[PDB]
């Protein structure tokens, strides 16, 4: 399931100030070297409630907060990130990922 | 704008979201409920994000609102807001607005989001000289003249035709500011605002960083995918915590060197093959260094406190040095020529452990590296040194597993068999070169992969 995904921890501190949308990491598939690798985000604040807390810029890879978090509210979020080609095809297994809520 | 008469909810709030919505804001039982102007003087807030409004029809009467949120929506038309010169913040990220000339009057506005819309024109905002939190990008503004006169702004992004940033000049608040994915060569103007903290200006065109020289209390600086060399002015941001300059074209790391604050820093995909410079950034928990021209990682062992580092994409022979980080919980190192692992057994508290497409030939040293949750071992390839050739040539298998076992080969060119240990040819004629492959799913810890490669025999 690694294959050639390449992603940092997440952990975003809750009352963060903006401008908002905030950079978190950036992830990336070593694929990329090959073709044109788009990303994309699924998971409860991503593509499910609360939708779009969290975003990634599809062809940057770019996971982005968009709004301040709140620890006792939801200390954590279980996102998936995919990569495909410009053709559709996944070029790597969804890779669960956590993101953690801090001080 | 206001209800002279008794009037049932969903009669002013045309939208069926938004009537729903407010049925339960106004404390009543049904969309159809009547209420009174004084029913809705009461409501001064409104959280009303993620609910597939589509108009706000009906707002306009809620006189006494200071904040609202109506981010997550289906938003075009935003003309209710016009006369709520009560509002202090707007959440309005994400819908479809174009035309902001509705908020032309809103003058005591201090927070206002407006990400992810379709706006163009934001002459409209020219008045709204109380903003200090203004956030425009993933929006197609080019000019950003009306800007020029939001002399409270801290926290400003903008986006993404921007080239000239000269309507920036007289925000000296300024404390936080990206201007990513814009069109943005020359920054000159950026030395104008000394109170920066943080800049963010990742995909830019941007090779000239000497305006950065007196933002001396910048702590966070992303120059991620631009055109920059010479950053010899990094040197004079001593409060840096957080760097990002991967993406670029730097060799010289030499004015990184004072930067000890560093706890991030990122210099993936650029020109370096020196490290020593990075010796004294202790701090560092994080560093990127792939896609690079490192052989040389000695000076990398001084960094104790390093829990994520890649190194992928280099000349990498001995990794060793990387042993000396016993707090690594992620390493990444694919594409390099690392044979021997055995020093990475030291890495106790390793997670993620990605080492494809190097030289790979026994897993035994890290059988006991069983927190291992992810793992990459796949398409290995070394050259072994020429053996003489022979009709019946034979050389032995050295493909091992984490449990010891030697692993048979996936194919063997030539004709060739295998009886453990051996691999074994019969050749007619003198041939260069003969060869092997291996491909072996294999889990360590709850980490899987296909520990895989091929392996070439040179014959003299
Ligand atoms: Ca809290
Ligand atoms: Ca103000
Ligand atoms: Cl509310
Ligand atoms: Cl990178």
């Amino acid at each position: 399931p690694l294959g050639s995904w390449v992603i940092p921890p997440i952990s975003c501190p809750e009352n963060e100030k903006g401008p908002f949308p905030k950079n978190l990491v950036q992830i990336k598939s070593n694929k990329d070297k090959e073709g044109k690798v788009f990303y994309s985000i699924t998971g409860q604040g991503a593509d499910t409630p609360p939708v779009g807390v969290f975003i990634i810029e599809r062809e940057t890879g770019w996971l982005k907060v968009t709004e301040p978090l709140d620890r006792e509210r939801i200390a954590t979020y279980t996102l998936f990130s995919h990569a495909v080609s410009s053709n559709g095809n996944a070029v790597e297994d969804p890779m669960e990922i956590l993101i953690t809520v801090t001080d | 704008a206001t209800i002279t008469q008794d009037t049932p909810i969903n009669q002013i709030f045309t939208d069926t979201a938004l009537a729903e919505k407010m049925k339960t804001v106004l404390g009543k039982t049904n969309v159809t409920d009547t209420v009174s102007q004084t029913d809705l003087d009461q409501v001064t807030t409104l959280q009303a994000d993620r609910l597939g409004i589509k108009s706000i029809d009906g707002v306009e009467y809620l006189n006494n609102l200071t904040q609202i949120n109506f981010s997550n929506n289906q938003l075009t038309d935003i003309t209710p807001l016009k006369n709520l010169t009560k509002l202090v913040d707007i959440l309005m990220n994400n819908n479809q607005i174009a035309d902001i000339t509705p908020l032309a009057n809103l003058t005591n506005l201090t927070g206002l989001t407006l990400f992810n819309n379709q706006i163009t024109d934001i002459d409209p905002l020219k008045n709204l000289t109380n903003l200090n939190r203004l956030e425009l990008s993933s929006n197609t503004i080019s000019d950003i003249s009306a800007l020029s006169g939001l002399t409270s702004l801290q926290q400003l992004n903008f986006g993404n035709q921007v080239t000239d940033l000269k309507p920036l000049a007289n925000l000296t608040t300024l404390e936080r500011l990206d201007i990513s994915s814009n069109k943005v060569s020359d920054i000159s103007v950026l030395a104008k605002l000394t109170n920066l903290e943080s800049l963010i200006a990742t995909n830019n065109q941007i090779s000239d960083i000497t305006p950065l020289g007196i933002l001396t209390n910048l702590d966070e600086l992303s120059l991620n995918g631009n055109q920059l060399k010479d950053i010899g002015t990094l040197a004079s941001l001593t409060n840096l915590t957080d760097l990002d300059l991967a993406n670029n074209q730097i060799s010289n790391l030499a004015p990184l060197s004072g930067l000890t604050k560093l706890t991030e820093l990122k210099l993936g995909a650029n020109q370096i093959s020196n490290i020593s410079p990075l010796a004294g950034l202790t701090a560092l928990t994080n560093l990127e260094l792939n896609e690079n021209q490192l052989e040389d990682i000695s000076p990398i062992s001084n960094l104790k406190n390093l829990t994520y580092l890649t190194l992928y994409f280099n000349n990498i022979s001995d990794i060793s040095p990387v042993s000396s980080l016993t707090k690594l919980q992620r390493l990444f190192f694919s594409n390099n020529k690392v044979s021997d692992v055995s020093s990475l057994a030291n890495l106790t508290n390793i997670n993620w452990l990605s080492a494809g497409h190097n030289q790979i030939s026994d897993l035994t040293p890290l059988a006991n590296l069983t927190r291992i949750t992810q793992l990459g071992l796949n398409d290995q390839a070394w050259t072994n040194a020429p053996v003489n050739y022979k009709a019946n040539v034979s050389i032995p298998n050295t493909v091992k597993n984490v449990t010891g076992a030697l692993i048979a080969p996936a194919t063997i060119s030539d004709g060739g068999s295998y009886t453990e240990p051996d691999i074994t040819w019969n050749l007619p004629s003198y041939t260069n070169e003969v060869s092997y492959t291996f491909s072996q799913p294999v889990t360590i810890g709850k980490g899987t992969t296909t520990f895989s490669g091929t392996v070439t025999q040179p014959l003299k």
